[PDB]
C-alpha cells in the first residue's frame, strides 16, 4: 500500500512549504505600516518562518494591503500574474477586502476580488498586527488540509 | 588524475542537482501554463541602451593591470637569487611602472565617474 | 527610376488611388472631384493625401494638402513641387 | 529659537587633523562605535509568541460589533436608526417592524465588516448602548460572504461574550 | 458676447488643427497596435479612430473644438509613449460590454423603461 | 474540435513538433476539419440556455469558413513559427475525419455570429520572437468548399 | 540619441506607497525625472462633500496616516476657527501633547525608513520597537491602535485613562538615551554620510518659489516656523527651540529632523508638567455631545445628542484656510461651508504634494542611485500627496 506514502509525503512538501511561506508585501496604504509592525520586533514575523523579501517571482503568497485604486489595479494583477503557480492571496485591511471606508467614489476598486481571487480576508482598519498575524496562521491552517496530491492519485 | 576525479564528481553533483531542480517543478503535482509574456515594447525595464565607454574602459584597465599583475606574479620565486641589487631595482621598477600607468590615467579625464 | 515624368506621376497617383479600396474604381478619371464625383469626406481626403506622402510624395504640409481635391492637382502639385521638365 | 547644526569650524590645525588621518584611514569611529553598539546584541530581544502570548490592550479597544441586551434579554436595540445615521462608511442597515408585543425591534440589522472602518461612532451614538465594539478581534473568514453580518450573527456574537463587555463598559462608562 | 478664444479665432483653423490631429493618429495606429501587441488589424483600429472622430462631428463652437483637440493630443500624447498599458488601449474597444438591444420591443421586452 | 486559449487541440499541434517529427500525415490528406473558436461555442450555449425552442433539438457547431485540410498543421506551425498524452486513442482521435451531416441547425439557427480562425489564432498562439507583425500568409485551404 | 526611459519599482520591503517614475537619463546620470503621482488616489475631497463634519473627520485622520493626531488638529482647528469656538485649556494641552508625540512618530519613521531604503537593515528594528510603545499609548488613549480619531471640533473627548501620564513620562524618560543610540548608529558613519552630503541641495528663494514648507526650509537657511510665528493654541506657551542648517545639503535636513525629535521631548516634558485639570470638551451642548450621565435623565442633553448625531451641528458660512506644523511640514485644509450641516468643498494641502513637485530641480544634479535618497530624504507619503 502506497497511500501511506502519499499522505506522508503530502505532510512533507506541505509541512515545509507552509512552514516557510515567505510572501511579498504589496503595501499600498496605511495598512502597510501596521504590516511593518508585524515585522517589528514585538510581533515579529520571523519566528513563524515567514521571511520578508520583495519580488513577485520569489513570492510565495501575496498580501494586498492598502486601498486599491483603478489606476493601480492592472499592475496589481500583473504582479499576481508572474508568480509561482502555487500561490495564495491574503486581503489585508477594510479597503482591499471589499472597499472599506471608501467603497464609493470612482477611482477605488471595490474589493480585490474584482482583480484577483482571494483566500484570507482580515478586517480591521488597520487590522491589529496580531489580527493580521492570526490571518496568516489561519492561511497556514488552510495549507494543512490542501490534500492536493492524493486527488492527483484520483482516490 | 586524483583531482580529475574530484572534478568529475564536482561536475556531476552540479549536473545532478540541476537536473533534480528541473524535474521536480515540472514533475510537480499540477503544472499550469497560461499567461502571455510580452517581450514586446522597448521600455519595460530600461529602454534600448547607449552603451557607455566608462564600463568598457574598466574592462580595458582590468586587462592592462592584469598583465602587469601576472608579470609581477612570479616574484616570490625570484625574491631569492644571487643578484639582490637588480632584483629590488626591477621589482620596485616594475610595480612602480604599474603605479605610473595608474597615476597617468588618474591625472587625465579618465575615471571621475560622474558624466 | 529616372527623372520623373507625367506618365510616371500619373500612373503612380491613379495607381495608389486604385489600390485604395473604399473608393469604387468604376469610373475614376483625372478630372474627377472627390466629394462631388466619388462622394468622399474631408477625412477621407486627409487619409488619402497621407498615402500620397507615404508612397512617392513625402513633402506635403496641411495648407497645401487641403485644396488638392482632384488627382490632376496632385499631379501638378507634386510635379512643380519637384521638377520642371 | 534657532539652534543650528553643522555650522562649525573644522580645525585644520594640528592634533585635529592627526585624528582626521587616523579617522579616515583607520576606521576607528566606524569600527568601535558601530560594531560595538551592535555588539549591544546581548539585550534580551522583544518578541512575543502570539498563539501562546498576547500583547497589551485597553478597555476602550475596538473589536467586532456585538449587540447587547438587558438582563432578561430584551434585544436592547430600540431600532432608533442612529448607529446607521452616523455611520461614516454608511455601512449598516435597519428595517424595523413593530413586533407582536407592540414594542419595536429591528427586522434586518446588518453590517458590512468590509466597509466598516471601526470608528466607534456607533458605540457613542447608541442611546441605550445596544451595540458596542467587542474586545475580541476574531476574524479571517475565507469568503467575502462571511464578513456580512445579520442581526442574528450580531446577537450570537453578543451572547458569546457579554460579561466581557460588561466589564469593559462598567469600567469606562465614567469616561462616557 | 465676449470670449477669450484659445488657439483659433474661427472654425477654419479649428478644422485645420483637427486635420493635424487625425494625421497624427493615422500615423501612430500601426506603431501602437504593434507596440502593445494588440490582436486588432491596423485597418480595424484606424476605423475605430475615425469613428471616435465622427462621434463628435456635429460640434460648432471652435472653443469647444479646440478644447476637444487638446483632449486628443493629450491622449495621443499618452499612447505615443508607453504610459498606458495594453488594458486601456483595449478599453477603447468594447469586447466585454454585452451587446445592448437598440430595437424597441426588445428593450421593452426586458429593460422596463431604460 | 473546439479552439481557444488553454485548449487541448491546436495547442497540442503546436507542441507536437518535437523530436521525430511524426505527428500525423502518415498517409497524408484524408483529413477535413473545421475548428471553431471557443467564445462562439460558449455564446452558443448561453443563447441555447436562455432562448426558448432550444429544448429537445439536437444540433452541432461548425467552423464557419476554414474547413481546413492537414494544411492547418503546417499553418499553425508556420505562424507562431518554432521554439500523460495517449496512443492511437489520441492520434486516431485527432486523425478522425468528418464534417458529417449538413441538415441540423448549424449556428445562426441559434442566432449567433461565427468567427474565422485567423485573428483568434494569432491571439492564442503568441510565442515566436514577438517583434515583427509581418503577414503570416493565411492557409486558405477551403478544399472543395 | 542615447538617453533611456526607466521606471519605478513596486516596493522596497518597507514601502509605504507606490509611485511610478519616468527618468530620461544619461549614462548612469539623470537629466530629466518626471514622477507620475496620482497612482493611489481615493477621492476623499469628493466624499467629504457628502458627509457631515463629524463624519468626514476620519478622512482627515487617514489622508496622511503616519502623522495623524496632527492632521486631526488641523481639521479640528479649522472647524473651531470657522465656527467661533475655543476648546477648554486642558483640551488644548492634551492636543499639544499628542501633537508632539505624533511628531516624534512621523520623524522616527521618516529617518528609520530612510535608512532601510538606503541600506542599514537594523535601525528600523531598534526604533520601531519604541514606536510600538507609542501605539501602546494610543490604544489606551483613543481605544484603538492608529486611525482612532480622539479629536473633534470644540475640543477632544474621552480624556486620558487614569494612570496614562505615568506611562507617558516613563517612555519620555529614556527615549533620549535610545535616540542617542541611533546617533551613534549614524552621524560620522562614513557610509551614510558619504552617500548623502551634497546631494539635492536647494537655494532658499528657490525653495520659497517651489513652496517647500517643512524641514526643507528649516535645514536650508530661511529661518521660519509656524509654531513660533503663528501659534494656533496653547502650544505658544511652552519653551523650546527649532534647529536650522547652513549647508542646505540634505544632511542638514536629517540632523534637523533629529533635533526636532529631541525638542519634541522637551515639549512633551513641559506639557506633562503644565497639565491643568479643567475638562475635556467645550461646554456648549450644541457643538459637542453631552456625556451619557447628562444625556439620560435630562431632556435637552438628549435632544442635542440625538440631533447632533443625526443632523450634526450647523456651521455658519465662511471660507477659511488654517495651517499647522505637521511633521512633514506645513499642513492645512481650506474649508468652504454653505450654512449647513455638511461641508461643501475642502481641499487639503499635502506637503508631499509640493515637495514631490521639486524632484525635477532637486534631482537634476545626481544619478538615480542617489535619486533614491533624494525622494526618501524629504518626508513624503504618497497616501497624503494624492487625496
Ligand atoms: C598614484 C598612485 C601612486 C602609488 C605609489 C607609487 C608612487 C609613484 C607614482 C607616480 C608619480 C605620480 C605623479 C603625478 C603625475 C604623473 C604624470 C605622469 O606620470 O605622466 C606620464 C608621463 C608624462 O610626462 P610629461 O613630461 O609629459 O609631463 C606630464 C604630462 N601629463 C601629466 C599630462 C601626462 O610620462 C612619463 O613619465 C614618461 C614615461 C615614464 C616611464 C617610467 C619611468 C619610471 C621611473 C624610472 C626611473
Ligand atoms: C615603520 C616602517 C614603515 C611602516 C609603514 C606602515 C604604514 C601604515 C599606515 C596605515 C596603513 C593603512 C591602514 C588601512 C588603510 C585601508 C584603506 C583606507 O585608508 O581606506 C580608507 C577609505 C577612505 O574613504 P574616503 O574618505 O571615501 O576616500 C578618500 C578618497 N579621497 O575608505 C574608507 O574609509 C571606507 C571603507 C569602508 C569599508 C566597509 C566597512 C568595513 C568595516 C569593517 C572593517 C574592519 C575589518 C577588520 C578585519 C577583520 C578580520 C580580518
Ligand atoms: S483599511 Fe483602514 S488602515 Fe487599511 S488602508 Fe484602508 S483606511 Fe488605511
Ligand atoms: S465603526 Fe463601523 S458600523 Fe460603526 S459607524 Fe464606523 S463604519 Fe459604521
Ligand atoms: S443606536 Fe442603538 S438602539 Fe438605536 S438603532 Fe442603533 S443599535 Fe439600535
Amino acid at each position: 500500500r502506497g497511500e501511506y506514502v502519499v499522505a506522508k509525503l503530502d505532510d512533507l512538501i506541505n509541512w515545509a512549504r507552509r512552514s516557510s511561506l515567505w510572501p511579498m508585501t504589496f503595501g499600498l496604504a496605511c495598512c502597510a505600516v501596521e504590516m511593518m509592525h508585524m515585522a517589528a520586533p514585538r510581533y515579529d514575523m520571523d519566528r513563524f518562518g515567514v521571511v520578508f523579501r520583495a519580488s513577485p517571482r520569489q513570492s510565495d503568497v501575496m498580501i494586498v494591503a492598502g486601498t486599491l485604486t483603478n489606476k493601480m489595479a492592472p499592475a496589481l494583477r500583473k504582479v499576481y500574474d508572474q508568480m509561482p503557480e502555487p500561490r495564495y492571496v491574503v486581503s489585508m485591511g477594510s479597503c482591499a477586502n471589499g472597499g472599506g471606508y471608501y467603497h464609493y467614489s470612482y477611482s477605488v476598486v471595490r474589493g480585490c476580488d474584482r482583480i484577483v481571487p482571494v483566500d484570507i480576508y482580515v478586517p480591521g482598519c488597520p487590522p491589529t498586527a496580531e489580527a493580521l498575524l492570526y490571518g496568516i496562521l489561519q492561511l497556514q491552517k488552510k495549507i494543512k488540509r490542501e490534500k492536493r496530491l492524493r486527488i492527483w492519485y484520483r482516490r | 588524475m586524483n583531482l580529475m576525479i574530484t572534478l568529475l564528481t564536482n561536475f556531476t553533483l552540479a549536473t545532478l542537482l540541476v537536473t533534480i531542480a528541473f524535474w521536480l517543478p515540472q514533475l510537480n503535482v499540477y503544472s499550469e501554463k497560461t499567461s502571455p509574456y510580452e517581450c514586446g515594447f522597448d521600455p519595460m525595464g530600461s529602454a534600448r541602451l547607449p552603451f557607455s565607454m566608462k564600463f568598457f574602459l574598466v574592462a580595458i584597465t582590468f586587462l592592462l593591470f592584469d598583465l602587469e599583475i601576472a608579470l609581477l606574479l612570479p616574484l616570490p620565486w625570484a625574491s631569492q637569487t644571487t643578484n639582490l641589487n637588480t632584483m629590488l631595482t626591477m621589482a620596485l621598477l616594475l610595480i612602480f611602472l604599474l603605479a605610473v600607468s595608474l597615476a597617468y590615467e588618474w591625472t587625465q579625464k579618465g575615471l571621475e565617474w560622474t558624466e | 527610376a529616372p527623372p520623373l515624368t507625367l506618365e510616371g506621376i500619373k500612373d503612380r497617383v491613379l495607381y495608389v488611388l486604385k489600390l485604395y479600396d473604399k473608393i469604387d474604381p468604376e469610373k475614376l478619371s483625372v478630372n474627377s472631384h472627390f466629394m462631388k464625383d466619388l462622394g468622399l469626406d474631408s477625412l477621407d481626403q486627409v487619409e488619402i493625401i497621407m498615402a500620397m506622402e507615404d508612397e512617392f510624395g513625402f513633402e506635403i504640409p496641411d495648407i497645401d494638402a487641403e485644396k488638392l481635391m482632384c488627382p490632376q492637382e496632385i499631379v501638378d502639385y507634386i510635379a512643380d513641387k519637384k521638377d520642371v521638365y | 529659537t534657532y539652534k543650528y547644526v553643522n555650522l562649525r569650524e573644522p580645525s585644520m590645525d594640528m592634533k585635529s587633523v592627526t585624528d582626521r588621518a587616523a579617522q579616515t584611514l583607520l576606521w576607528t569611529e566606524l569600527i568601535r562605535g558601530l560594531g560595538m553598539t551592535l555588539s549591544y546584541l546581548f539585550r534580551e530581544p522583544a518578541t512575543i509568541n502570539y498563539p501562546f502570548e498576547k500583547g497589551p490592550l485597553s478597555p476602550r479597544f475596538r473589536g467586532e460589533h456585538a449587540l447587547r441586551r438587558y438582563p432578561s434579554g430584551e434585544e436592547r436595540c430600540i431600532a432608533c436608526k442612529l448607529c446607521e445615521a452616523v455611520c461614516p462608511a454608511q455601512a449598516i442597515t435597519i428595517e424595523a417592524e413593530p413586533r407582536a408585543d407592540g414594542s419595536r425591534r429591528t427586522t434586518r440589522y446588518d453590517i458590512d465588516m468590509t466597509k466598516c472602518i471601526y470608528c466607534g461612532f456607533c458605540q457613542e451614538a447608541c442611546p441605550v448602548d445596544a451595540i458596542v465594539e467587542g474586545p475580541n478581534f476574531e476574524f479571517s473568514t475565507e469568503t467575502h460572504e462571511e464578513l456580512l453580518y445579520n442581526k442574528e450573527k450580531l446577537l450570537n456574537n453578543g451572547d458569546k461574550w457579554e460579561a466581557e463587555i460588561a466589564a469593559n463598559i462598567q469600567a469606562d462608562y465614567l469616561y462616557r | 458676447t465676449s470670449v477669450k478664444p484659445i488657439f483659433s479665432r474661427d472654425m477654419n483653423e479649428a478644422k485645420r488643427r483637427v486635420r493635424e490631429l487625425y494625421r497624427a493618429w493615422y500615423r501612430e495606429v500601426p506603431n501602437t497596435v504593434h507596440l502593445f501587441q494588440l490582436d486588432i488589424s491596423v485597418k480595424q483600429g484606424r476605423d475605430k479612430v475615425r469613428e471616435m472622430f465622427k462621434k463628435n462631428a456635429h460640434v460648432t463652437d471652435p472653443r469647444v473644438v479646440d478644447l476637444l483637440v487638446i483632449k486628443g493630443k493629450m491622449e495621443l500624447e499618452e499612447t505615443i509613449n508607453v504610459w498606458k498599458q495594453r488594458t486601456h488601449v483595449m478599453r477603447f474597444f468594447h469586447e466585454t460590454e454585452a451587446p445592448r438591444p437598440k430595437d424597441f420591443l426588445s428593450k421593452f421586452y426586458v429593460g422596463h423603461d431604460p | 474540435d473546439i479552439f481557444g486559449r488553454e485548449d487541448r487541440f491546436l495547442n497540442y499541434f503546436a507542441n507536437i513538433r518535437w523530436f521525430g517529427g511524426v505527428p500525423l500525415i502518415s498517409l497524408g490528406k484524408k483529413t477535413v476539419k473545421q475548428p471553431v473558436y471557443i467564445v462562439d461555442v460558449t455564446k452558443g450555449i448561453i443563447n441555447a440556455i436562455k432562448d426558448p425552442d432550444a429544448r429537445g433539438k439536437t444540433f452541432a457547431f461548425v467552423g464557419p469558413n476554414r474547413y481546413l485540410l492537414f494544411d492547418l498543421v503546417q499553418y499553425v506551425f508556420a505562424v507562431a513559427h518554432r521554439p500523460p498524452w495517449t496512443t492511437r486513442d489520441k492520434v486516431e482521435r485527432i486523425h478522425t475525419t468528418d464534417r458529417t451531416l449538413p441538415h441540423l441547425p448549424g449556428l445562426e439557427d441559434l442566432g449567433v455570429q461565427a468567427t474565422p480562425l485567423e485573428l483568434k489564432a494569432i491571439e492564442v498562439l503568441r510565442r515566436h520572437r514577438t517583434y515583427r507583425w509581418l503577414s503570416s500568409e493565411i492557409e486558405d485551404v477551403q478544399p472543395a468548399k | 540619441v542615447s538617453n533611456l526611459t526607466l521606471n519605478f519599482g513596486p516596493q522596497h520591503p518597507a514601502a509605504h506607497g507606490v509611485l511610478r517614475l519616468v527618468m530620461e537619463l544619461s549614462g548612469e546620470m539623470v537629466r530629466k525625472c518626471d514622477p507620475h503621482i496620482g497612482l493611489l488616489h481615493r477621492g476623499t475631497e469628493k466624499l467629504i462633500e457628502y458627509k457631515t463634519y463629524l463624519q468626514a473627520l476620519p478622512y482627515f485622520d487617514r489622508l496622511d496616516y503616519v502623522s495623524m493626531m496632527c492632521n486631526e488638529q488641523a481639521y479640528s482647528l479649522a472647524v473651531e476657527k470657522l465656527l467661533n469656538i475655543q476648546p477648554p485649556p486642558r483640551a488644548q494641552w492634551i492636543r499639544v501633547l499628542f501633537g508632539e508625540i505624533t511628531r516624534l512618530l512621523n520623524h522616527i519613521m521618516a529617518v528609520t525608513t530612510h535608512a532601510l531604503d538606503i541600506g542599514a537593515m537594523t535601525p528600523f528594528f531598534w526604533m520601531f520597537e519604541e514606536r510600538e510603545k507609542m501605539f501602546e499609548f494610543y490604544e489606551r488613549v483613543s481605544g484603538a491602535r492608529m486611525h482612532a480619531a480622539y479629536v473633534r471640533p470644540g475640543g477632544v473627548h474621552q480624556d486620558l485613562p487614569l494612570g496614562l501620564m505615568d506611562d507617558i513620562y516613563e517612555f519620555s524618560k529614556n527615549f533620549s538615551l535610545r535616540i542617542d543610540e541611533l546617533e551613534e548608529m549614524l552621524t560620522n558613519n562614513r557610509i551614510w554620510r558619504n552617500r548623502t552630503v551634497d546631494i539635492g541641495v536647494v537655494t532658499a528663494e528657490d525653495a520659497l518659489n517651489y513652496g517647500f514648507s517643512g524641514v526643507m526650509l528649516r535645514g536650508s537657511g530661511i529661518q521660519w516656523d509656524l509654531r513660533k510665528t503663528q501659534p494656533y493654541d496653547v502650544y505658544d506657551q511652552v519653551e523650546f527651540d527649532v534647529p536650522i542648517g547652513s549647508r542646505g545639503d540634505c544632511y542638514d535636513r536629517y540632523l534637523c529632523r533629529v533635533e526636532e525629535m529631541r525638542q519634541s521631548i522637551r515639549i512633551i516634558s513641559q506639557c506633562l508638567n503644565k497639565m491643568p485639570p479643567g475638562e475635556i470638551k467645550v461646554d456648549d451642548a450644541k457643538v459637542s455631545p453631552p456625556k451619557r450621565a447628562e444625556m439620560k435623565t435630562s431632556m435637552e442633553s438628549l435632544i442635542h445628542h440625538f440631533k447632533l448625531y443625526t443632523e450634526g451641528y450647523q456651521v455658519p458660512p465662511g471660507a477659511t484656510y488654517t495651517a499647522i506644523e505637521a511633521p512633514k511640514g506645513e499642513f492645512g485644509v481650506y474649508l468652504v461651508s454653505d450654512g449647513s450641516s455638511r461641508p461643501y468643498r475642502c481641499k487639503i494641502k499635502a506637503p508631499g504634494f509640493a515637495h514631490l513637485a521639486g524632484l525635477d530641480k532637486m534631482s537634476k544634479g545626481h544619478m538615480l542611485a542617489d535619486v533614491v535618497a533624494i525622494i526618501g530624504t524629504q518626508d513624503i507619503v504618497f497616501g497624503e500627496v494624492d487625496r
